[PDB]
């Protein structure tokens, strides 16, 4: 009667029914692509029924096929997502540091600077957004107001 | 979804994946897959702590890749709570990305120009930098060595003489790696994008959870003249098929309408005739057909929950 | 698109879609997790009620022709609600006209 | 808006536009009835074209 067990009438067996039937990277990729929301699939229950999962998950992480959220105490895969973008690593740290160092000017002043540098600014300063004795009464309740035609 | 929307989504994804860590990618990909996303829903989706989510949201808000919207929500059977929603304001994000890319490229170019200049000098003791011009006025009386002012010690030639090629290599690498952003920005400039708002983004919402506590609705207060910084942006067809009976009926109805029309325009009876002498006003073939059919058949054989609602 | 959107059914958030490829056209609401699925044949719908635009509620009801069946859907965005409502009105009117023709003939 | 049709006009439409006949013969007995077919045709862009 329990739902975690599958019955095989051909031989009459009781086999375990894993939560996510994944035993191959292709199956994992298709399962992650089939998700209708951005809720990651837990590695705790993915590992159950799969003799090895960390190896495959790392192989896909290096290939940038999926997104992996790893633990902090030690590198260990947790909830994973489908990588709808491109390569997970495409910029050097020497440039990431410069990007972090760059500080954006004031929001109201950004478009003016972008226009001064000759680059078309896709925004405007919010300060410029302009906000924007009735005689007969026996007929009372009868006359509809045909005010206009 | 519009192709320009797809292009801008790809640009945001590339920028986040290349210039930010992994948790940033997770958060922004969640907020791109969904529309405005509540704080609790985001936490449940990514299974990350509040303290961990803090830095990511803060950095993305500082870079203007994510916008914030706070509003008061009144549950029917719980105390009202101010819920925070996160979405992407495409014009602001694109402007920030463009400005940051330009600034990085300009910084590297200026560094190359500066490195192309002479080295300079340094003092080992006081760790003071002296330009060539400033050092030329501090040389000793013997015209043999440059002496420091505070320390009165020989100066040492500065470094960066050999990096002339290294900086050029760095620029060459950076342009190639940053190529996609430039093309995406070209397409974005070709197109025109409309600024996003909380209400507008709610139109594309994909519910995160079955029973999410946050009410993903925008109910602005009536007659609220309060303005906050950066909170504003720039029939039925019926067909009728006719039959022979309907045709005869239609002609009959048209005849009746014509009769009524002529009666309406006709003069009254009193006006028709002079009413002087009137008193003053005051208080069988079926068998024939059957035998026909039988005879022809013989011939052929011979030859062969209550609330307001509006009806619409 | 105008054939799908976010909606809430029986206090459960999900996605509502209009399937027209298979005749007769049917309206299907599926929960986010997929545990709950509801399908209604539009031929049974008698009238289409909608909340006024002057009310904070975004409800839309489909009453089935006869203890008549009643289906209630709650929306999140007024634009989405209107876009769904026009498309639903077209199909409901066409089916009612077809039923009228069949009864008349 | 009410539009009136007749058998003679239906035959004329079929004679003048073979495409309408092609889409009518293969769909009237299979998917939907003739009234629904005509309503969909009138609402469609094909009639406008
Ligand atoms: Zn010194």
């Amino acid at each position: 009667k329990l739902d975690r067990i599958e019955f095989d009438p051909k031989k009459g067996t009781f086999k375990y029914l894993s939560t996510y039937d994944v035993h191959s990277p292709s199956e994992l990729l298709k399962l992650l692509r089939s998700q209708v929301t951005f809720k990651g699939i837990s590695c705790k229950d993915l590992k159950d029924g799969w003799p090895q999962c960390d190896e495959t998950i790392n192989q896909l992480e290096e290939d940038s096929k999926i997104l992996v959220l790893r633990t902090k105490k030690d590198k260990t895969p947790r909830y994973v997502w489908y990588n709808s973008g491109g390569n997970l690593k495409c910029i050097d740290e020497e440039f990431v540091k410069m990007w972090e160092n760059v500080q954006l000017p004031q929001f109201a002043e950004l478009p003016r600077k972008l226009q001064d540098l000759g680059l078309k600014p896709a925004s405007v300063d919010p300060a410029t957004i302009k906000r924007q004795k009735i005689t007969n009464t026996h007929m009372t309740g009868i006359l509809k107001d045909y005010s206009h035609r | 979804d519009r192709p320009i929307d797809d292009i801008v989504k790809n640009l945001l994804k590339f920028v986040v994946r290349g210039f930010y860590g992994g948790s940033f990618v997770l958060v922004l990909d969640a907020i791109l897959f969904h529309s405005v996303l509540a704080e609790d829903d985001l936490k449940q989706l990514l299974s990350i702590n509040k303290t961990e989510l803090g830095p990511l949201i803060a950095r993305l808000r500082s870079d203007r890749l994510i916008s914030i919207h706070k509003q008061r929500e009144y549950p029917p059977n719980s105390k009202s709570v101010e819920r925070v929603y996160y979405y992407v304001k495409y014009p602001h994000a694109i402007d920030a990305i463009k400005w940051k890319v330009h600034q990085v490229v300009q910084r590297l170019k200026d560094d190359l120009d500066k490195n192309s200049e002479p080295n300079g000098y340094m003092c080992p003791i006081c760790l003071t930098k002296y330009t060539q011009l400033e050092a030329v006025q501090l040389l000793n009386f013997d015209r043999t060595e440059f002496l420091c002012s505070l320390c009165d010690e020989p100066l040492v030639e500065d470094d960066s003489g050999k990096k002339n090629k290294e900086k050029q290599d760095k620029l060459n690498r950076l342009m190639d790696q940053i190529q996609p952003i430039i093309d995406s920005l070209k397409k974005i400039d070709d197109s025109r994008i409309e600024e996003n708002t909380f209400e507008i983004a709610l139109a594309r919402l994909i519910p995160p959870q079955n029973q999410s506590h946050a009410a993903y609705t925008y109910n602005p207060k009536k007659g609220s003249t309060m303005f906050r910084p950066g909170d504003s942006a720039p029939a039925t067809l019926h067909i009728n098929i006719t039959t022979a009976s309907d045709e005869v009926a239609q002609r009959e109805l048209q005849e009746r309408q014509a009769e009524e029309k002529r009666k309406q325009n006709a003069v009254p009876e009193w006006h028709k005739q002079s009413t002087i002498g009137k008193t003053a006003l005051g208080r069988e073939e079926r068998e024939n057909e059957k035998t026909l059919n039988d005879y022809y058949a013989a011939l052929a054989k011979k030859q062969a929950l209550e609330d307001e609602f509006e009806d619409v | 698109m105008s054939h799908s959107g976010a909606a809430i059914f029986e206090k459960v958030s999900g996605i509502i879609a209009i399937n027209e490829d298979v005749s007769p056209a049917e309206l299907t609401w599926r929960s986010t997790d997929g545990d709950k699925v509801h399908t209604v044949v539009l031929s049974t719908i008698d009238k289409l009620q909608a909340t006024p635009a002057s009310s904070e509620k975004m409800m839309l009801r489909l009453i089935g022709k006869v203890k008549p069946q009643r289906h209630m859907f709650s929306f999140n965005n007024r634009t989405v609600m209107d876009n769904i409502k026009m498309t639903l009105q077209q199909i409901i009117s066409r089916y009612k006209d077809a039923d009228i023709y069949e009864e008349k003939r | 808006v009410n539009v009136n049709l007749s058998r003679e006009k239906i035959l004329n439409i079929f004679e003048n536009y073979p495409i309408v006949k092609k889409a009518y013969t293969d769909n009237v007995p299979k998917n939907f009835k003739e009234p629904e077919f005509w309503a969909r045709f009138f609402s469609s862009k094909l009639f406008r074209k």
